[PDB]
RNA sequence: AUAGUAUAUCGGUAGGGGAGCAUUCCAGCGACGUAGAAGGGAAAAGGGCGACUUUUUCUGGAGUUUCUGGAAAAGCAAAUGUAGGUAUAAGUAACGAUAAAGGGGGCGAGAACCCCCCUCGCCGAAAGACCAAGGUUUCCUGAUCAACGCUAAUCGGAUCAGGGUUAGUCGGGGCCUAAGGAUAAGCCGAAUGGCGAUUCCGAUGGAAGAACCGGUUAAUAUUCCGGUACUGAUAC
RNA sequence: UGAGGGUAGGGGUGAAAGGCUAAUCAAACUUGGAGAUAGCUCGUACUCCCCGAAAUGCAUUUAGGUGCAGCCUGUUGGAU
RNA sequence: UACCGUGAGGGAAAGGUGAAAAGAACCUCGAAAGAGGAGUGCAAUAGACCCUGAACCCGUCUGCCUACAAGCGGUAGGAGCGCCAGGUGUGACUGCGUGCCUUUUGCAUAAUGAACCUACGAGUUACUGUUUGUGGCAAGGUUAAUUGUUA
RNA sequence: UAAGGGCAGACGGUGGAUGCCUAGGCUCUCGGAGGCGAAGAAGGACGUGAUAAGCUGCGAAAAGCUGCGGGAAUCGGCACAUACGAAUUGAUCCGCAGAUAUCCGAAUGGGGCAACCCGUCAGGCCCCUGACACAUGAAUUCAUGAGCGAACGCGGGGAACUGAAACAUCUCAUUACCCGUAGGAGAAGAAAACAAAAGUGAUUCCCUCAGUAGUGGCGAGCGAACGGGGAU
């Protein structure tokens, strides 16, 4: 059966990468909070 | 301070006496191999090494390379070599090693566990 | 700084050699250890790469070592003095080496 | 379906009572003098019934 | 408990009261320990009663402790209680489509399963061939069989090492714009901000710049080589 | 049917079944307020000694909760 | 961090050879894995998952009992046999005996609960009162913030 | 008698408790300090070794370059082995000042799916490649800002569970939380003040006053000031 998974790079980055994080307040408050707990992966743009 | 050192002498001049083999950390379950150990025990030497190379179960030919061994070590610690009828399986033991666990799935998302054992083997021999 | 050095003529305070003289051959720093010749010998056994048991000098921890004095045969402790500054052994007085 | 209780040490070990394993039939090779199972050809010298059966090289 | 040995009294849930033991650490006076401390195994003996204590011996190989007072992370049998380990059911269920196997050689300690050969069987609008998405070295070769492989394994999409992807034209990108997105001038709004062009971004579409057949490697091939073409720049 | 966009939680979307909104839907998920509250259920660990109940009355958005009385116990003073 | 999740996010386990690697040359059995020796070392039953090394659980050996026997498995009696001077292991035969916890008017209950062991796990502290045991001072008792000296 | 079983002991297996230990935590005291960034930060990507996965250091000058002060025989990081070298003409190592410092990121020449693609302008080499500059906004070419980051401050907005043994006033609470913005502190601060014929004179903080005067479906609750004693 079809499952809720279906990995396409294009809609990844535009929906999680560092760029759209970066472009809302509310995105950067995201990536304060992930520094602040010295998270090795940032963004869905670092695992690339 | 010497006291541990007095202890071993003792331990050591013992051992002169004792002929033996030992196999550790055999990759097979000890339930299985105990059921050879009880064919052979107390049982002539040149008989049980015949019985051992024709049996059916599979552990046997792991357990005739260590009769062979327990053999060379009682010639070596008496200077001569053995005769025909006169040495005997006079100890066999199986005692459970440690344990290999892993993961095999089930139906409906769950997981079970699958042990794979192993076993150690010694053999004392006698004239 | 230590109170010993690569060339120095040492004697064993403390262990099994004490007692004992010789020259100092090496100076593990970071261990605080040296090797002294022809003391702490040890029966290695090495694999040909003809192979045998071989003799070596093992370490001996520095603090068990002291400067022989110049003049008497004694182990004595030292000192530096600007007599740069320089060692001088405590027990005459003169200076070391 | 479901054991009501965990069996004791007694009463497993009396069922594997019967648990035991089987014993070759071995006789003696009248040509080698090995042991080999009867009604068989010796595998060492290939011998059968004071025949040759096996030609081994 | 009363009287100072005598009289009485001593079954107990909820519950009230009294008196003690062990544990960790601290102060003080002091002890023990490589001629063997703590811990662990065995044995013996004690206590108005008990919580507990003492001694001997084996292991062990460096810390331990009496008494008086002081302070608490100060005691488990059960909470469908938590972690780790090990049992029972049990050598039981099961080893994942009923397309199928048999023989002879080979390497090898070892072969139902690996390699070669003969026969048999299954798919064949596919269970064959070429791309995209996604994966990311799984590709080829040598060594290895511990673990992984629902058996064994000399084999493997496994472990280690070495090697392997070649473009003027192919696919992208460079050019263009769609949905949508970000904006300019402006508009709105406690803040954070929300809107807003013919502007820019953004292919799944449009391009007036153009290549196809064959052969070679253990592993690449409109890319390397052969043959035959085409398209931009640039200098005379 | 492929690719890429858009609508976000009392909101979305619905040829309407309270269906669906990442194996979750009569109000998603994550973190925080937060150890919410639970007149309910379960659980509560060393020793010996002395004493030893109640399951009634009254009141109560009270009835399997609670307040006061009644009945137990410590200390203290009186005799009753 | 690994791992889990589309994402926001959630989120482990895991310390110790020995004073010193002196980390086991060489031989024997094995195709080699594993062991027996040798050697190093105070010690290898300190040999790499290595200090000590408990329980549940699992083996081998020795002693006694057990194939006419029927219930929470013990308890109180009691021969024989085996070991080391009256202690210890076993237990023919006999009497009595329906686990434990919790919840209940009342549970062997066919009401609840637990596979077992080791480890973890639940009336604590602060402040303000009140009663009481023990003390200081007493018709009086007591300082709070803070200050001085010393260290 | 024992196919088997029971109990006891001896010796082992497994497992990793306990004892001992520490390399890491926890709570504080005293002193200092309280930022970094367009001269490009925080945080990353990619590289960098005789050998080189990963960390560490470093940046195409890449486990490093140059001076000054210190110090004196070893050294080429964790970290081995092998290999080649450095150094008493002073290596390594420590303190101070310099040199170099790729790409992304406020990211700022334009775009973008972070670590990529595409330009204009002036110079120099030769289809390419060096080395400059080129955002926006608020002031007068010039100067400035932006972003990140503990808590404490001041502003703008602002819950509910809960308590009231129900619940709506009330409570939780001018809390949680969201947003803006300083400083080493901030805010306050020099009477259009308190008091009661007696007086004290800016602000802030501590001990009292006091669970008092009051307030309140006068319920649950909430709760001063004057005056006095201090720090300064
Ligand atoms: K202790
Ligand atoms: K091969
Ligand atoms: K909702
Ligand atoms: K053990
Ligand atoms: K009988
Ligand atoms: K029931
Ligand atoms: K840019
Ligand atoms: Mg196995
Ligand atoms: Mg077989
Ligand atoms: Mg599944
Ligand atoms: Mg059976
Ligand atoms: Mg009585
Ligand atoms: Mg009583
Ligand atoms: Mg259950
Ligand atoms: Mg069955
Ligand atoms: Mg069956
Ligand atoms: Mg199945
Ligand atoms: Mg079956
Ligand atoms: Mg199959
Ligand atoms: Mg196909
Ligand atoms: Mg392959
Ligand atoms: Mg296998
Ligand atoms: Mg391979
Ligand atoms: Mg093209
Ligand atoms: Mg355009
Ligand atoms: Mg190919
Ligand atoms: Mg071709
Ligand atoms: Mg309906
Ligand atoms: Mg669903
Ligand atoms: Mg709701
Ligand atoms: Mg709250
Ligand atoms: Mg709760
Ligand atoms: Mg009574
Ligand atoms: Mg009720
Ligand atoms: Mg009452
Ligand atoms: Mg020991
Ligand atoms: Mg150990
Ligand atoms: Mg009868
Ligand atoms: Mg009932
Ligand atoms: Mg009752
Ligand atoms: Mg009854
Ligand atoms: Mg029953
Ligand atoms: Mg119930
Ligand atoms: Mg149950
Ligand atoms: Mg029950
Ligand atoms: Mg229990
Ligand atoms: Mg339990
Ligand atoms: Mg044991
Ligand atoms: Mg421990
Ligand atoms: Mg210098
Ligand atoms: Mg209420
Ligand atoms: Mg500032
Ligand atoms: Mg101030
Ligand atoms: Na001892
Ligand atoms: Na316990
Ligand atoms: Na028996
Ligand atoms: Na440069
Ligand atoms: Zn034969």
């Amino acid at each position: 059966m079809k499952r809720t998974y279906q990995p396409s790079n294009r809609k990844r980055l535009n929906k999680h990468g560092f760029r759209s994080r970066m472009a809302t307040a509310n995105g950067r408050r995201v990536l304060a909070a992930r520094r602040a707990k010295g998270r090795a992966k940032l963004t869905v743009s670092d695992e690339f | 301070g010497a006291r541990k050192h007095n202890s071993a002498e003792a331990r050591k001049e013992a051992l002169k006496q004792m002929y033996f083999a030992k196999l550790r950390n055999v990759p097979t379950s000890p339930r299985k191999m105990r059921l050879v150990a009880d064919m052979i025990r107390g049982m002539e030497v040149n008989r049980a090494l015949g019985v051992l190379k024709f049996s059916n179960k599979e552990a046997s030919a792991r357990v005739e390379k260590l009769l062979r061994s327990a053999v060379a070590n009682w010639e070596e610690k008496n200077e001569r070599k053995a005769e025909e009828g006169e040495l005997f399986v006079s100890r066999i033991c199986v005692d459970g090693a440690s344990t290999l666990k892993r993961l095999r799935p089930a139906p409906q998302g769950r997981g079970y566990r699958i042990r794979k054992r192993s076993n150690h083997v010694t053999i004392y021999v006698d004239t | 700084k230590l109170h010993i050095k690569k060339g120095d003529t040492v004697m064993v305070i403390s262990g099994e050699d004490k007692g004992h003289s010789g020259r100092v051959l090496e100076v593990l720093v970071k261990e605080q250890r040296a090797i002294v010749e022809g003391l702490n010998m040890i029966k290695k056994h090495a694999k040909p790469s003809q192979g045998g048991i071989i003799s070596k000098e093992a370490p001996i921890h520095i603090s068990n070592l002291n400067v022989v004095d110049p003049k008497t045969g004694k182990a004595t402790r030292i000192g530096r003095r600007l007599n740069k500054l320089v060692r001088y052994a405590k027990k005459s007085g003169e200076e070391i080496k | 379906a479901h054991p009501k209780r965990r069996q004791s040490k007694t009463r497993t070990a009396k069922r594997r009572t019967h648990d035991k394993a089987v014993m070759p039939t071995l006789a003696k090779c009248p040509n080698c003098g090995a042991w080999h199972i009867y009604h068989t050809v010796c595998g060492d010298c290939g011998y059968y019934r004071g025949k040759l059966a096996i030609e081994k090289e």
